[PDB]
């Protein structure tokens, strides 16, 4: 049985900005089998209404997944993605790196 | 367009 | 110039937990356009794409129609599969498919496919020909020769050359203000000190259609493909994509390092150095 953990990747849709309404995205691939959990974090607390993309896969068979929330970044409010798959032990936490 | 339902694996 | 529609079906079976799952996207290149989803409390084939929208409901019961055949047979598959294996009901499994045509410049078929995979491995695929199939064991040998008494090769060709390209060229042509407009990437190189013996170049291509691109970092014209970080082409979400190459660099060395850029959106390749 083939099983590929995922990659993560969190980013804004635009260069951001404290104060202009943009989009948090938490981009999971190359993962299988295809179930996954994933939420977007404000300050550690799970974000509500977030939306994701219809399930897809590369070339070589592996999912991919968009996750995302329009968003209005500050200075103090920390971002994150929080990521579980049956490859994890325990869900991955992956900070929004606004330093990019 | 899909292609048509075809046979079962 | 080229373009491609495809087709990704996923079957997914969770013993205990109901019926198999099916799932199924097209994309024309690298755009979604629709959408069939089994779990809906309604499934449908549903728009993903403006240009799609416009297609009247002959079209849209044809493709939730054939969908949900589809569920019924993946179902089917996913047992038969289970059996060709001798693997136990408790278990679940996946059971993948990719299929569509490319066209070029003229809109004439360049290549058809049609390839599947179970549990994340390669299965069967009709071969280039359009005629044959390769399988990858014994078990899909036997949806090999199940397919073989059905001619489905004689269809999928049937398809590929016909309906497929048909079809793909109507779309490029509803949808040619998108699917024919490259979007050329948004630059720059940012600098990121790690110590005082070295430091981080990185290359940045922002907001391009479509998602192929080539981003390679040179040190005194020398490709320095062993030592790039890559990151994975990434969608913005707007339909656009993003991607960043990344190079360490011993201080002071910086403006030997040269970001080269090439994308069809571009009317030259890029060439970029980090500006102070
Ligand atoms: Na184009």
């Amino acid at each position: 049985m083939i099983q590929r953990t995922p990659k993560i990747q969190v980013y804004s849709r635009h260069p951001a900005e404290n104060g202009k309404s943009n989009f948090l995205n938490c981009y999971v691939s190359g993962f299988h089998p295809s179930d996954i959990e994933v939420d977007l974090l404000k300050n550690g607390e799970r974000i509500e209404k977030v939306e994701h993309s219809d399930l897809s896969f590369s070339k070589d068979w592996s999912f991919y997944l968009l996750y995302y929330t329009e968003f209005t970044p500050t200075e103090k409010d920390e971002y994150a993605c929080r990521v579980n798959h049956v490859t994890l032990s325990q869900p991955k936490i992956v900070k929004w790196d606004r330093d990019m | 367009h899909l292609a048509s339902s075809g046979h079962s694996y | 110039g080229s373009h491609s529609m495809r087709y990704f079906y996923t079957a997914m079976s969770r013993p205990g937990r109901g019926e198999p799952r099916f799932i199924a996207v097209g994309y024309v290149d690298d755009t979604q356009f629709v959408r069939f989803d089994s779990d809906a409390a309604s499934p449908r084939m549903a728009p993903r794409a403006p240009w799609i929208e416009q297609e009247g409901p002959e079209y849209w019961d044809r493709e939730t129609q054939i969908s949900k055949t589809n569920t019924q047979t993946y179902r089917e598959s996913l047992r038969n599969l289970r059996g060709y294996y001798n693997q136990s009901e408790a278990g679940s499994h996946t059971l993948q498919r990719m299929y569509g045509c490319d066209v070029g410049p003229d809109g004439r078929l360049l290549r058809g496919h049609d390839q599947s995979a179970y549990d994340g491995k390669d299965y069967i695929a009709l071969n280039e020909d359009l005629s044959s199939w390769t399988a990858a064991d014994t078990a899909a040998q036997i949806t090999q020769r199940k397919w073989e008494a059905a001619r489905e090769a004689e269809q999928w060709r049937a398809y590929l050359e016909g309906l497929c390209v048909e079809w793909l060229r109507r779309y490029l042509e509803n949808g040619k203000e998108t699917l024919q407009r490259a979007d050329p990437p948004k630059t720059h190189v940012t600098h990121h000190p790690i110590s005082d013996h070295e430091a981080t170049l990185r290359c940045w291509a922002l907001g391009f259609y479509p998602a192929e691109i080539t981003l390679t970092w040179q040190r005194d014209g020398e490709d320095q493909t062993q030592d790039t970080e890559l990151v994975e082409t990434r969608p913005a979400g707007d339909r656009t994509f993003q991607k960043w190459a990344a190079v360490v660099v011993p201080s002071g060395e910086e403006q030997r390092y040269t970001c080269h850029v090439q994308h069809e959106g571009l009317p030259k390749p890029l060439t970029l150095r980090w500006e102070p």
